[PDB]
């Protein structure tokens, strides 16, 4: 039941006491800590809450434009029904996503507060539209560790870049 | 906030 504080340094997402997962943030030319105030770039540094409650399929906002609605939980991407352009766009989501929310004022006020809509997701592209792309095995570890626990399940992540290295953890499919 |  103990709280879990994940850490993310731009290349590695750590679950303390369990393991290290490859992870990536930002579009290809924006995977840098000095770009974190540019839309779709590396996520701003700070503290975020994860919504890990499993809520099934994500809502579809506009099917013609391939638009998914926001949801505060762990949801799935409807890849099986994708057609045409949505086969392209929803491959950038992957199969699973977990909503993030800024968890203090300093994080929320970052970048004039102009950025938002953050998630952890399991596409295998080697980039992310302003979110955190993680190795897919993370979601299977998450399931195994949480489904046997009865009590409270509290997950956060701290984002902190400690060098100028590219915020790319090698998540592109091998 | 969109992602495409």
């Amino acid at each position: 039941m103990m709280a879990v504080r994940l850490t993310f340094d731009g290349q590695k997402l750590t679950w303390p006491g369990i393991g290290i997962f490859k992870a990536t943030t930002g579009l290809p030319d924006l995977q840098w800590p000095d770009k974190q105030c540019v839309p779709d770039a590396a996520i701003p540094e700070g503290n975020y809450k994860l919504f890990i409650q499993f809520q099934g399929e994500a809502p579809i906002r506009n099917a013609a434009d391939c638009d998914l609605g926001p949801s505060w939980g762990w949801s799935t991407i409807p890849r099986g029904q994708a057609a045409g352009t949505c086969e392209i766009y929803w491959a950038n989501w992957g199969y699973n996503r977990i909503r993030l929310e800024s968890a203090d004022e300093k994080t929320r006020k970052a970048c004039g507060g102009k950025r938002g809509g953050f998630y952890i997701h399991d596409s295998t592209k080697g980039y992310s539209h302003g979110c955190i792309e993680v190795e897919p095995v993370f979601f299977r570890i998450l399931k195994q560790e949480t489904e046997k626990e009865n009590g409270e399940k509290t997950f956060t992540v701290n984002v902190k870049y400690v060098s100028g290295q590219q915020t790319n953890g090698g998540t592109k499919q091998g | 906030h969109h992602h495409h």
